[PDB]
C-alpha cells in the first residue's frame, strides 16, 4: 500500500514516502510523515503494517541515538543498517514479527559517500543506487532502470523522483495522497518544500 | 577457624570435616570383613543389639541394592539408608537408561564421585558411612569395591572396615600370603562364608552365637542375607571343623 | 473437540424504582430440549444491599455470583466493613468480567 | 546458618575503601612487569615472564600477552585463569560488536565492556573480584593507536606509556623520563626493553624471560605481531642488552 | 538449601588467594608423578601407592585416557582428579567432537581443564581441586605437548617436568638429563629413572603406572577399513613391558 | 554471652530455642487481652494500648469469618499476617467444600505455619500470641496460639502483660461462666471482670476495650465504643 | 578446636553432630510417650500434662493418624512433631498414588527416617526435636518403630521417649520378659495405661490426662482407632488399681 | 552483622526496627494535628547550606487528591512507600470507583514496612523513615495517622515525629482539643517548629500544608507560611 | 543467589555501609558545579601525575546523559559508569515514552532512586559515586542543577562541590555566590568555577575541566587553552596583593 521510494546519486541520497494513512476506506491522513531522524546524517524511512512501523522505527532511533550519546560518536549508515538488519532478522523468527520494510539513507562523513540501503521484514538488506519497497517497485526500477545515471546532482535527483511519483500516481491504482521529500548529505537532512 | 567446620582447606592443605566423618564411621563399634570366593563374594559384619526392647530383624547394616549388588555400611544408619537408597536409585536408573544391571565397580564409582562431590561443595556434609559394595560381575567375577566419605573407591581381593580394621586386615594379608592365591579356593558359598566367620573370630579374639552376625553372599545374578537360623548352621559346621 | 460453554436457558430482568429495585429470573434451567431443573434459583442477595444475577451458562455464572460473594467478604475484611456501594460493585464486577477478556464468562450480568 | 563463612566481598571499608579490590591489586602487585608503549606510529606491549625454567617450552607458552581480535592485544598480569576467563569474554564481545554492526569494535568500546564486567563483581554477587590487570593496545579508526590500562576495580584509563604489575613505580618512573611525544616504534621498543631491564627482579633480561608484542602499519592496513623467541632475541641483541 | 553463593576463596591482606595456596600445599604433599615430553612422543608416569596390599592395583589407575592422543596423571587427591577427568572427557566431546567432529587439540582441552579449575576458585561455596595435572597430548598442527594444570586454574607447558614430594628433586634430575634430541625409549629410561628416586617402596610394573602418547596403534583401534582413521596415541604401558624396560638399568 | 540465639536453627546445649523464647517475650510485653467461653458462645475481652493520650487505642480484635474470630497479644504485623492466613483457610473451605472451617482445624493450620518459621534459617517465629475465639458444628471454642507453635484447646485464657491475674480469675469462675448457657452479656461481664483482675494502675473505658462474641445464632460481632459503654 | 555445636550438619573432632544431639535433649525434656507391639496390633500411650484445669479435657490430641493404618506419638516439640506427621501424610498418598496399596510400614519408616536425617545434611535447617514412635498393620503383620532426631529409626517390641522414657523402658522390658508369646490387644492397651502411670512419676508436678490409641487386625479390622469409652476407663481403672 | 535482619533481641524487639526508630530520630521535624475542620501537617525543611535551594526540599507529598504525607528520617527510603501508596490509591480509585480509605492506605503501606529479611525477595533492611499520614474519608471523617518501619500504625489527634518530637509531643498535649480550630492548628503547628527549629523560623526552612474535605490535600506556598508566620509573631508577642 | 544484607542499621541508627560510600566519594576528584543567569558551568579537577597519562582517550568526569542534560560525580569511577548507562537509557526511554525529553529534576530522582534501590537490596553494596546533575529542561531557560548522594537524597543547589575538599569549595561558594546577583555572563560564571577550583588544585589548568551548559541543548567543554586563559587572568588578579 505505502509507497517507500530512495534514490542514492553523487553528493546525496533522497527519500519520498507517501503521505497516506489508510484504513479501512477511509484516508485518515494526507500528511503522514513516514521517516525517523536516526542520527544527523541517516534518515530510515518505513512501510508495512499499521503499528509496527512506528513501533520499529522509534525503537530503532532510540538504540541509535542512545549509541551516538555513549559514544559521542555518530554510527555509519553502513553500520546502522547492520543493526537494523540484525534487528528484523531476530524479529522475523519471534513470537509476532515486526512487518516493516525500510529504506536507510546515510552521509558517510568518513568516506564522504551517499549511501542507500534496502531491508525487508525478513532482514534482507542491499546496497542499492536506487531502491524501492512493495508494488511501487514493480514501476519504479525500470525507470530509474533508463534515467539514472551515478553522477547526477541532487537537483537531476529530484526531477527523477518527480518523474518516478508521476508514474506511480498514473498507473498505481490507490491514491497516496503525495510524498514528502528528503535529503540526506554531508550538511544533514532537509525536507523539500513542495513536491 | 571456621575451616575446621566446613569442606574447605586448612592451610596444612587438609579437609577437617573429611577426617572428621571418617571418625563418625566408627561410632557404631561395629567391624565388618569382604571375602571373594570361587565364584560367588561373602560380607560379614556384627550385629550388637544392646537393648532388648528392639527388634533384631530389623538391625541390620547390609543392603540389597539390586539383584546382583549388595552393600554393607560402616557408620551411622541415617547415613547408611541414606547411601543406600541413593545406590537402589542410581543401580534402577542404570538398568534402565542402558539395558544392563549396573556393575558393582560403576555403583562404587558413582557413591565415590558424590562423596568427592560433598568434599567440595560447603552446603552439604560429608557422609560418614564406608561403603562395601559386593557381587559377581558377569564381566569381572566376584568383586568387592570400597568407597569413603573422601570420595576415594578402590576394589579389593578382601577386605574389612571398622575399628578392628587393620587385625582383620591382616589376618586376611597373611592367609593369602600362604595360599598365594587372591581368593578362597571353594566352589560352595556355604565354606567361604565358614571362612570368613572363622577369620574374623580369629582377629577379634571372640566366638560368635548366631544373633552376633549379619552374612551377605552373593553368587552370579542373585544377592541375599542368610537368615540366624543358616547362619547358625555355618557356626555348627565350624565348630564340627579342626 | 471439547466445548468449554453451554446453554442452560433463562432469563432475567432488573428494574429501578424511586426507592426501590427489584431483579427477577426464571428458575428454570435446561440443557438443548431438556428441563434439568424447573426450580434452581439464579439472582442471589449478595450483602450489602445488593442483589445480583448472571445469566447464559450456568457453570460462568455461578463462578461470576461466588467471585462478586468472595468479593464483597473480602471488602468488608480490608475496609473496615464498609458498605460496599453500587457502582463500587459494578466496577469491581466490570473487572472481575475483564480479567477473562480471552476467556470470557458466557453470561449476561445485572445487579 | 551460612552467614558465618561469608566474607563479605563486596562491602566498604570505613575509609570508603573495597578490601578485596586493595588486596587483589597487591596480588597484581607481586606479578611479572608489564610494559606499554604507544608511539606515533605503532604500539609496544613488552611483558616479563614470572614463571620461568629450563624446562619450560616457550615456544607453545602465552602467559602475558593475547590477541583480542586483530587489532586489538592484551598483556596481563595477575592470575593468568581470571585473565583467560575476561579475554573469552571480550573476544566474545568483540565479535558480537562485528556481527550486529559489521564494523571493528572500537578500542575503547572493548575496554569498558571488560571493566563494566570487573566492576560488576566488586558490588554484587559476593564473589571475589578478578586478580587482574590489563593493558589493551589497540588500533581503530577513529581514535587510532589507543593504550588502556584497567584494574579489578573496573577502573580504566588511557596512557601514553604505562606499566602494571611488580615495579610500577620504577618502571612509571623511567618511562616518564625517557619518554618524548614524537618518538617511533622502534624507539618504543627500544624503550619499553631498558625499562624491564632496569625494573626486572632477574639478574639478566633475557629472550626466555620476556614476551614482546607490536601493533604497527607495516600494507594499507595495521599488522598485530606476537613476537617469537627468536625475534625476542634478535631484538634483545640489536638493542645491546645481550650478545651473539 | 544451599545458601553457599558467595566466594570461600578471597584475597587476603598480603594478596594471596588461601584456599589456591592450601590446595597447592595439599599438591606438594601427593605422591610424586612426571612428564617428559620426547620428540617422538611424550611418556607420563607415576606412583602407585596402595594402602592396603589386598587392594588390587589395576584399579588404582592414575593415569587416564581423555582423549584417543590426550592421557593425563595428578599429583593431590584422587577423587577431584577422578571427577576433573570425567569433565574434561565430557567437555573434550560437548565443546569440540560433537561441533567439529575430531577430538580437540592439547592445548584446547587443557585450557578447559583450566576454566573448570579457576570456576573452582571463584563460584561460591566450593573450594579449588586439590589436585595438578601432567596432561600428554598429540594434535596434527602441535605435534606433541606437554601441559601442567595448578588449582590455580594457570596452565604452563613443559618439556618436562614432575609434581608432588619429590617434584623439587625429579626436576633438577630431568633438569640436567634433558634434550632436544631425545627418543620416546630414552624419555621412557629417563622416567623411569626419575621415578625410581622418589619412591622408597617395591620397585616394578605393579608398583608403577607409566602411559605414552607416542604413534598411533592400529590394533588397538578396533575396526578396520577406514585408512584414514587412525588408531590411539595414548598406551598404558602394561606391568610386563614396565619390568622388561627395568630389568636392563 | 549467649552464643545459642543468633537464629531460630540453633538448639542450645540444653535443647531451647532462644529465639522462639523472645518471641514469647515480645508477647508479655504485649497488651493484656482475654477470652474465655460457655456452651453456648465465646468472648473476647482486649484491653488496646494507646501510645499516649492523643494516640488511638490499637484495634486488637481481628475478625476471620462469619463464625471465627481471634484477639491478638504482640506483634501487630505479625498477627495481621497469620489472620489472613486464617481468612484465606477459612475462605478456601468455604468455597472448595461448603464448609465451615472447624476451629480446631484452624489451630492445626496456625500451628503448621507457625512452625515454618521455627525450623529454617532466615526469617523469625511470628512475635504474637492469639486467642482464637469460634462457634461450629462442635459447639463453642476458644484457642490459645503461641509462637512455639503449641495451639490449644480451652475454657478460658489470657495472654499479654499481667494476664495471670485473669488466668487465675477464670482458674476460679470456671464453674460459674461455663454453665452460662443463653445469655452473652453474663459471659461478656465475666470476661470484662477477668481483664480488669489483670490491670494494674489502670481502669476500663470506652476507648480502651473492645469486646467480641460469637455463639449459638450469633455471627461473629465485634463491639468498639460505646457498644462496650453498657461494661463500665 | 572449638564452635563445633553453633552450626548443624558440623562434625565434631569426635565424628558427631552436637546439634542433632541438643535435639534429643529438647525431646528428653518431652512428656512420655510409649508404645507396644503386641501379637497382631500396635498399642501407642500418651501423657497430656494438665496444666490448669481450664484446658478442655478429651480435646488438645496428641496422637495422630497417617492413612488409615498408621498410628504415630512423639515426644518433643510438638510441633515439629506435626511437621514430621504432615510430610508421612504427603509420602503415604503419594505411596497409595502410585503403587495403589497403602503404604507398608517400614516403607513409610524409611520416609520419615530419610526426611529427619536429610534435615541434618544442611546448616540452614535445624534438626527435628522430636522423638516418635509410630506403626500399625500392613500385608505382613504389625509393626512399631521408633525415630529419633538423628533420622535413626529401629524396629521395637516396645519403645518409649520423653521425660519418663527410663522407668517406662525399664517396664516395657519387664513386659518383654514376662510374656515372650506377646500381649493380646487390649490387655497391651491396659498395659500401655499402667505404663503411662507409672512414668507420670518423672512428671509428678502436674496432673495428667492418659491418651491411648491402637491398630489392631483382630480388635479393629487393621483400622487405627483411639481407645475411647469403656475400654479407656477400664484400662485407666487398671493403671489406678496398679498404683495402689 | 553478627545477628541477621529478622532477629529479635532477648527483650521481645526486632533489632533491625529499634535502630531504624533510632535513625528516624534523627531525622527533620514533623508535626500534624487533626481537627473537625481539617487535618495539618508542617515540616522543618533544615538546609545543609545556603547555596541548598530550600524549594527543593520536598517532606510533604500527595499521595491522593484527599490523602497527604509527610516524611520524617532517612527521606530516600520513603520514596519507594510513597510511590507504593499513590498506586494503592489509584488502583482502589481504579478497582472500585470511590476513593480509598486512609486507614486502607496506611494499611497497605505498612504491609511494605516489615517486608524485609533473607529470601521470596524482599528488602535486606527496614525503612529509616517514618510517615504522617493524613487524610479525609466519608468514613471516619478527618484523619492523622503514624506508620512505623516496624510495620505498625497508630491514629492521632496530634503527632510529632523526627528530632524535636519527644518535647513537641507534650506540647501538643497540653495545647489540643476536641474543639480545635483549623488556624489554631496551622498556628499552633508553626508555634512547635519554631520552638523545636535549631534556626529562627521562617517561612523558607519550613512548609505547612493542609487536607480539608472541600479542597483536598494543598501544600501552603511561601506566602501564606509567611502571613501565617507574622500573625503567629504579633498572637505570641501578646501575652505574658 | 547471593542475597546476603550488607547495608544493615547499626545501633546508633546508622547505615554503615552508605557512610563508608560517603567515604568513598570524599577521597575522589572535586568537582563543582555553578548556576549563571543563564547557563550552568561543571568544573572538575584532575588527579596529578598525568605526565604520561593521554588526556586524548581519556574518560571526562562531565559524561552528557542527554543532549541537553550533563553528570559528572566524584567517587569510585566505575560505579559512575554504571549509574551514567542507567541514565542514558532511562532518558531515550523516557524520549521514547513521554515524547519530551527528561527534565533535570526527573533525570536526577531516577539517579537516586537507583542509587537508594542499591542501599536498600540485598546482596548488592551502595554506589562510592556522589553525582552533580546539571542542565535546562526542554524548552527553559532557567538553570538547574542538582545534587545527589549515595543515600539516595537529591537537591537542588545554587552552586554546589562534592569530592575531596569540597568542605573547602563549598566555603569558598557560600562566600562569593549572591543569589541576589549570579553570574550574569557564562564569562563571569566560568571565572568563578576555575576560581573555586584553584582553590584546591594548587597545580594549574592542566589538571582542570571545564564544561559549559546554556539552553536549547548547548552543551561545550572548554579546552586547556580557555581553562589557562582564565586561570592567566585569576593569577593576574592575584598579584596585586
Ligand atoms: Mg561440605
Amino acid at each position: 500500500m505505502d509507497i517507500i521510494l530512495g534514490i542514492r546519486v553523487q553528493d546525496s541520497v533522497i527519500l519520498a514516502s507517501s503521505k497516506a494513512v489508510t484504513r479501512g476506506i477511509s484516508v485518515l491522513k494526507d500528511s503522514d510523515d513516514k521517516t525517523r531522524q536516526l542520527s544527523p546524517h541517516t534518515l530510515m524511512s518505513f512501510a508495512g503494517e499499521a503499528g509496527d512501523t512506528v513501533q520499529f522505527a522509534e525503537y530503532i532511533q532510540a538504540n541509535i541515538q542512545l549509541y551516538s550519546i555513549r559514544e559521542d560518536y555518530e554510527l555509519s549508515p553502513q553500520a546502522v543498517s547492520s543493526f537494523v538488519r540484525q534487528e528484523l532478522a531476530k524479529s522475523i523468527r519471534s513470537r509476532r514479527p515486526y512487518q516493516v520494510n525500510v529504506l536507510i539513507g546515510g552521509y558517510d562523513k568518513k568516506k564522504n559517500k551517499p549511501e542507500l540501503y534496502q531491508i525487508d521484514y525478513l532482514g534482507t538488506k542491499v546496497e542499492l543506487p536506487y531502491g524501492a519497497h512493495g508494488y511501487s517497485g514493480f514501476y519504479t526500477f525500470s525507470l530509474l532502470d533508463h534515467h539514472y545515471r551515478p553522477d547526477m546532482t541532487t537537483e537531476e535527483g529530484l526531477d527523477l523522483l518527480k518523474l518516478c511519483v508521476q508514474e506511480l500516481e498514473k498507473r498505481m491504482p490507490m491514491d497516496f495522497k503525495g510524498v514528502i521529500v528528503k535529503i540526506v548529505d554531508k550538511d544533514g537532512i532537509r525536507q523539500v518544500d513542495d513536491f | 577457624g571456621y575451616d575446621r567446620h566446613i569442606t574447605i582447606f586448612s592451610p596444612e592443605g587438609r579437609l577437617y570435616q573429611v577426617e572428621y566423618a571418617f571418625k563418625a564411621t566408627n561410632q557404631t563399634n561395629i567391624n565388618s570383613l569382604a571375602v571373594r570366593g570361587k565364584d560367588c563374594t561373602v560380607v560379614i559384619s556384627q550385629k550388637k543389639v544392646p537393648d532388648k526392647l528392639l527388634d533384631p530383624t530389623t538391625v541390620s547394616y547390609i543392603f540389597c541394592i539390586s539383584r546382583t549388588i549388595g552393600m554393607v555400611v560402616n557408620g551411622p544408619i541415617p547415613d547408611a539408608r541414606n547411601a543406600a537408597l541413593r545406590a537402589k536409585a542410581e543401580a534402577a536408573e542404570f538398568r534402565y537408561k542402558y539395558g544392563y544391571d549396573m556393575p558393582c565397580d560403576v555403583l562404587a564409582k558413582r557413591m565415590a564421585n558424590l562423596s568427592q562431590i560433598y568434599t567440595q561443595r560447603a552446603y552439604m556434609r560429608p557422609l560418614g558411612v564406608i561403603l562395601t559394595f559386593v557381587s559377581v560381575d558377569e564381566e569381572l567375577g566376584p568383586s568387592i569395591y570400597k568407597t569413603d566419605p573422601a570420595g576415594y573407591y578402590v576394589g579389593y581381593k578382601a577386605t574389612a572396615t571398622g575399628p578392628k580394621q587393620q587385625e582383620i586386615t591382616t589376618n586376611l594379608e597373611n592367609h593369602f600370603k600362604k595360599s598365594k592365591i587372591d581368593h578362597i579356593n571353594e566352589e560352595s558359598w556355604e565354606k567361604v562364608v565358614e571362612f570368613a566367620i572363622t577369620h574374623m573370630i580369629d582377629a577379634l579374639g571372640t566366638e560368635f552365637s548366631k544373633n552376633d552376625l549379619e552374612v551377605g553372599v552373593a553368587t552370579k545374578d542373585k544377592f541375599f542375607t542368610l537368615s540366624a537360623e543358616n547362619i547358625e548352621e555355618r557356626l555348627v559346621a565350624i565348630a564340627e571343623q579342626d | 473437540q471439547f466445548n468449554p460453554y453451554g446453554d442452560n436457558g433463562g432469563t432475567i430482568l432488573g428494574i429501578a424504582g424511586e426507592d426501590f429495585a427489584v431483579l427477577a429470573g426464571d428458575t428454570r434451567n435446561i440443557t438443548d430440549y431438556s428441563i434439568n431443573s424447573r426450580y434452581e434459583p439464579k439472582v442471589f442477595d449478595c450483602g450489602d444491599n445488593i442483589v445480583m444475577s448472571a445469566n447464559g451458562f450456568a457453570a460462568d455464572g455461578d463462578a461470576l455470583v461466588k467471585r462478586f460473594k468472595n468479593s464483597v467478604k473480602w471488602y468488608h475484611f480490608d475496609h473496615n466493613d464498609k458498605k460496599l456501594s453500587i457502582n463500587s460493585a459494578a466496577r469491581n464486577i466490570q473487572h472481575l468480567l475483564y480479567g477473562k477478556r480471552f476467556f470470557p464468562y458466557y453470561v449476561h450480568t445485572i445487579i | 546458618g551460612s552467614r558465618r563463612y561469608d566474607s563479605r566481598t563486596t562491602i566498604f571499608s570505613p575509609e570508603g575503601r573495597l578490601y578485596q579490590v586493595e588486596y587483589a591489586l597487591e596480588s597484581i602487585s607481586h606479578a611479572g612487569t608489564a610494559i606499554g608503549i604507544m608511539a606515533s606510529d605503532g604500539i609496544v606491549l613488552a611483558a616479563e615472564r614470572k614463571v620461568t625454567s629450563t624446562l619450560l617450552e616457550q615456544d607453545t607458552s602465552t602467559e602475558k600477552l593475547y590477541k583480542l581480535n586483530d587489532k586489538i592485544a592484551v598483556a596481563v598480569a595477575g592470575l593468568t585463569a581470571d585473565a583467560e576467563i575476561l579475554i573469552n569474554t571480550a573476544r566474545i564481545h568483540a565479535q558480537n560488536y562485528l556481527k550486529t554492526y559489521n564494523e571493528d569494535i572500537p578500542v575503547e568500546i572493548l575496554v569498558r565492556r571488560l571493566s563494566d564486567i570487573k566492576q560488576g563483581y566488586t558490588q554484587h554477587g559476593g564473589l571475589r573480584p578478578f586478580g587482574v590487570s590489563f593493558i589493551y593496545a589497540g588500533y581503530d579508526d577513529r581514535y587510532g593507536y589507543q593504550l588502556y590500562t584497567s584494574n579489578p576495580s573496573g577502573n580504566y584509563t588511557g596512557w601514553k606509556a604505562i606499566s602494571v604489575g611488580a615495579n610500577t613505580s620504577a618502571a612509571q618512573t623511567l618511562l616518564q623520563m625517557d619518554y618524548k611525544d614524537d618518538m617511533k616504534v622502534d624507539d618504543a621498543i627500544e624503550l619499553a626493553l631498558k625499562t624491564l631491564s632496569k625494573t626486572t627482579d632477574s639478574s639478566a633480561l633475557t629472550y626466555d624471560r620476556l614476551e614482546f608484542a607490536t601493533i604497527r602499519k607495516g600494507d594499507g592496513e595495521v599488522y598485530q605481531k606476537i613476537f617469537k623467541p627468536q625475534e625476542i632475541k634478535d631484538i634483545l641483541v640489536k638493542t645491546g642488552i645481550t650478545k651473539k | 538449601t544451599d545458601r553457599y553463593s558467595f566466594s570461600l576463596t578471597t584475597f587476603s591482606p598480603s594478596g594471596k588467594l588461601g584456599q589456591i595456596d592450601y590446595a597447592l600445599t595439599a599438591v606438594k604433599q601427593g605422591v610424586t608423578s612426571l612428564g617428559i615430553k620426547a620428540t617422538n612422543g611424550v611418556v607420563i608416569a607415576t606412583e602407585k601407592k596402595s594402602s592396603s596390599p589386598l587392594a588390587m592395583s589395576e584399579t588404582l589407575s592414575k593415569v587416564s585416557l581423555l582423549t584417543p592422543d590426550i592421557g593425563a596423571v595428578y599429583s593431590g587427591m584422587g577423587p577431584d582428579y577422578r571427577v576433573l577427568v570425567d569433565k574434561s572427557r565430557k567437555v573434550a566431546h560437548t565443546s569440540y567432537k560433537r561441533i567439529y567432529g575430531e577430538y580437540p587439540p592439547t592445548k584446547l582441552l587443557v585450557s578447559e581443564v583450566a576454566k573448570i579449575m579457576q570456576e573452582a576458585t571463584q563460584s561460591g561455596g566450593v573450594r579449588p581441586f586439590g589436585v595438578s595435572l601432567l596432561i600428554a597430548g598429540h594434535d596434527e598442527f602441535n605435534g606433541f605437548s606437554l601441559y601442567q594444570v595448578d588449582p590455580s586454574g594457570s596452565y604452563f607447558p613443559w618439556k618436562a617436568t614432575a609434581i608432588g614430594k619429590g617434584s623439587v628433586a625429579a626436576k633438577t634430575f630431568l633438569e640436567k638429563r634433558w634434550n632436544d634430541e631425545l627418543e620416546l625409549e630414552d624419555a621412557i629410561h629417563i622416567a623411569l629413572l626419575t621415578l625410581k628416586e622418589s619412591v622408597e617402596g617395591e620397585f616394578n610394573g605393579d608398583t608403577i603406572e607409566l602411559a605414552i602418547i607416542g604413534d598411533e596403534n592400529p590394533d588397538l583401534l578396533g575396526y578396520t577399513g577406514i585408512p584414514t582413521d587412525k588408531g590411539p596415541r595414548f598406551r598404558k604401558l602394561t606391568s610386563q613391558e614396565i619390568n622388561d624396560r627395568l630389568e636392563a638399568l | 554471652r549467649n552464643n545459642y540465639d543468633g537464629d531460630t536453627v540453633t538448639f542450645s546445649p540444653t535443647g531451647r530455642l532462644f529465639q522462639v523464647e523472645y518471641a514469647l517475650e515480645a508477647i508479655k510485653q504485649g497488651s493484656v487481652t482475654v477470652g474465655l467461653r460457655s456452651n453456648t458462645h465465646a468472648v473476647l475481652v482486649a484491653l488496646k494500648r494507646n501510645a499516649d493520650e492523643l494516640s488511638s487505642y490499637q484495634k486488637k480484635i481481628i475478625k476471620c469469618d462469619e463464625h471465627m474470630g481471634l484477639s491478638l497479644a504482640g506483634l501487630a504485623p505479625d498477627a495481621r499476617v497469620l489472620s489472613n492466613y486464617l481468612r484465606q483457610q477459612c475462605n478456601y473451605s468455604s468455597l472448595v467444600f461448603n464448609r465451615k472451617l472447624a476451629v480446631e482445624r484452624a489451630g492445626h493450620l496456625l500451628c503448621d505455619k507457625a512452625q515454618k518459621n521455627t525450623q529454617s534459617y532466615g526469617g523469625r517465629p511470628y512475635g504474637v500470641g492469639l486467642l482464637i475465639i469460634g462457634y461450629d458444628k462442635s459447639g463453642a471454642h476458644l484457642l490459645e496460639f503461641q509462637p512455639s507453635g503449641n495451639v490449644t484447646e480451652l475454657y478460658g485464657t489470657a495472654i499479654g502483660a499481667r494476664s495471670q491475674g485473669a488466668k487465675t480469675y477464670l482458674e476460679r469462675t470456671l464453674d460459674t461462666f461455663i454453665k452460662i448457657d443463653g445469655n452473652p452479656d453474663e459471659l461478656i461481664k465475666a470476661g470484662v471482670e477477668a481483664i480488669s483482675q489483670s490491670l494494674r494502675d489502670e481502669s476500663l473505658t470506652v476507648d480502651n476495650l473492645s469486646i467480641a462474641i460469637v455463639g449459638k445464632d450469633t455471627p461473629f460481632t465485634i463491639y468498639d465504643g460505646e457498644a462496650v459503654a453498657k461494661y463500665i | 578446636g572449638t564452635g563445633y555445636d553453633l552450626s548443624n550438619s558440623v562434625f565434631s573432632p569426635d565424628g558427631r553432630n552436637f546439634q542433632v544431639e541438643y535435639a534429643v535433649k529438647a525431646v528428653e525434656n518431652g512428656t512420655t510417650s510409649i508404645g507396644i507391639k503386641c501379637n497382631d496390633g500396635v498399642v501407642f500411650a500418651v501423657e497430656k500434662l494438665i496444666t490448669s484445669k481450664l484446658l478442655v479435657p478429651q480435646k488438645n490430641v496428641k496422637i495422630q493418624v497417617v492413612d488409615r493404618h498408621i498410628g504415630c506419638v512423639y515426644s518433643g516439640l510438638i510441633p515439629d512433631g506435626r511437621h514430621l506427621v504432615n510430610r508421612g501424610r504427603e509420602e503415604a498418598a503419594s505411596f497409595k498414588k502410585l503403587y495403589k496399596t497403602p503404604i507398608p510400614i517400614p516403607a513409610f519408616a524409611d520416609r520419615l527416617g530419610q526426611y529427619v536425617q536429610a534435615h541434618t545434611l544442611y546448616n540452614s535447617v535445624r534438626p527435628f526435636g522430636v522423638s516418635t514412635i509410630f506403626g500399625g498393620v500392613d500385608k505382613n503383620g504389625a509393626h512399631l518403630y521408633m525415630l529419633e532426631p538423628s533420622g535413626s529409626y529401629w524396629g521395637y517390641k516396645g519403645a518409649a521417649t520423653g521425660k519418663g522414657r527410663q522407668s517406662a523402658k525399664a517396664e516395657l522390658e519387664k513386659l518383654v520378659d514376662h510374656h515372650p508369646e506377646g500381649l493380646s490387644a487390649r490387655e497391651a492397651v491396659k498395659q500401655a495405661a499402667k505404663i503411662i502411670y507409672l512414668a507420670h512419676e518423672d512428671n509428678k508436678e502436674k496432673d495428667f490426662e492418659l491418651e491411648i490409641s491402637w491398630c489392631s487386625l483382630s480388635e479393629t479390622n487393621g483400622l487405627h482407632k483411639f481407645v475411647k469409652g469403656d475400654l479407656l476407663q477400664e484400662a485407666i481403672d487398671f493403671a489406678q488399681k496398679e498404683i495402689n | 552483622y553478627d545477628r541477621g535482619v529478622s532477629t529479635f533481641s532477648p527483650e521481645g524487639r526486632l533489632f533491625q526496627v529499634e535502630y531504624s526508630l533510632e535513625a528516624i530520630k534523627l531525622g527533620s521535624t514533623a508535626i500534624g494535628i487533626a481537627t473537625k475542620e481539617g487535618v495539618v501537617l508542617g515540616v522543618e525543611k533544615r538546609a545543609t547550606s545556603p547555596l541548598l535551594e530550600s524549594d527543593s526540599i520536598e517532606k510533604i507529598v500527595e499521595i491522593d487528591r484527599h490523602i497527604g504525607c509527610a516524611m520524617s528520617g532517612l527521606t530516600a527510603d520513603a520514596r519507594s512507600m510513597i510511590e507504593h501508596a499513590r498506586t494503592a490509591a489509584v488502583t482502589h480509585n481504579l478497582y472500585y470507583d470511590e476513593d480509598i480509605n486512609v486507614e486502607s492506605l496506611t494499611q497497605s503501606v505498612c504491609d511494605l514496612a516489615l517486608r524485609f529479611g533473607e529470601g521470596e525477595r524482599l528488602m535486606s533492611r527496614p525503612f529509616g523513615v517514618a510517615l504522617l499520614i493524613a487524610g479525609h474519608d466519608a468514613d471516619d471523617g478527618y484523619q492523622l495517622f503514624h506508620a512505623e518501619p516496624s510495620g505498625t500504625f497508630y491514629r492521632y489527634n496530634a503527632k510529632a515525629i523526627g528530632s524535636g518530637s519527644e518535647g513537641a509531643q507534650a506540647e501538643l498535649l497540653n495545647e489540643w482539643h476536641s474543639s480545635l480550630t483549623l488556624k489554631e492548628a496551622e498556628l499552633l503547628v508553626l508555634k512547635i517548629l519554631k520552638q523545636v527549629m535549631e534556626e529562627k523560623l521562617d517561612e523558607n526552612n519550613a512548609q505547612l500544608s493542609c487536607i480539608t474535605k472541600q479542597d483536598g490535600f494543598k501544600i501552603y506556598d511561601n506566602e501564606k507560611t509567611a502571613e501565617l508566620i507574622k500573625e503567629l509573631k504579633e498572637k505570641e508577642a501578646a501575652e505574658s | 543467589g547471593y542475597d546476603r544484607a550488607l547495608s544493615i542499621f547499626s545501633p546508633d541508627g546508622h547505615i554503615f555501609q552508605v557512610e563508608y560510600a560517603l567515604e568513598a566519594v570524599k577521597r575522589g576528584t572535586c568537582a563543582v558545579g555553578v548556576k549563571g543567569k543563564n547557563c550552568v558551568v561543571l568544573g572538575c579537577e584532575r588527579r596529578s601525575t598525568l605526565k604520561l597519562q593521554d588526556t586524548r582517550i581519556t574518560p571526562s568526569k562531565v559524561s552528557k546523559i542527554d543532549s541537553h542534560v550533563v553528570l559528572s560525580f566524584s567517587g569510585l569511577n566505575a560505579d559512575s559508569r554504571i549509574l551514567i548507562e542507567k541514565a542514558r537509557v532511562e532518558a531515550q526511554s523516557h524520549r521514547l515514552t513521554l515524547e519530551d525529553p527528561v527534565t533535570v529534576e526527573y533525570l536526577t530522582r531516577y539517579v537516586a532512586g537507583v542509587q537508594q534501590r542499591y542501599t536498600q537490596s540485598g546482596g548488592v553494596r551502595p554506589f562510592g559515586v556522589s553525582t552533580l546533575i546539571a542542565g535546562f529542561d526542554p524548552r527553559d531557560d532557567e538553570p538547574k542543577l542538582y545534587q545527589t548522594e549515595p543515600s539516595g537524597i537529591y537537591s537542588s543547589w545554587s552552586a554546589q562541590t562534592i569530592g575531596r575538599n569540597s568542605k573547602t569549595v563549598r566555603e569558598f561558594l557560600e562566600k562569593n555566590y549572591d543569589r541576589k546577583e549570579p553570574p550574569a555572563t557564562v564569562e563571569e560564571c566560568v571565572k568563578l568555577t576555575v576560581r573555586s577550583l584553584l582553590e584546591v588544585v594548587q597545580t594549574g589548568a592542566k589538571n582542570i575541566e571545564i564544561t559549559v551548559v546554556k539552553p536549547d541543548s548547548d552543551i561545550v567543554a572548554l579546552s586547556s587553552e580557555e581553562i589557562n586563559q582564565y586561570v592567566t587572568q585569576i593569577e593576574q588578579e592575584k598579584q596585586e596583593q
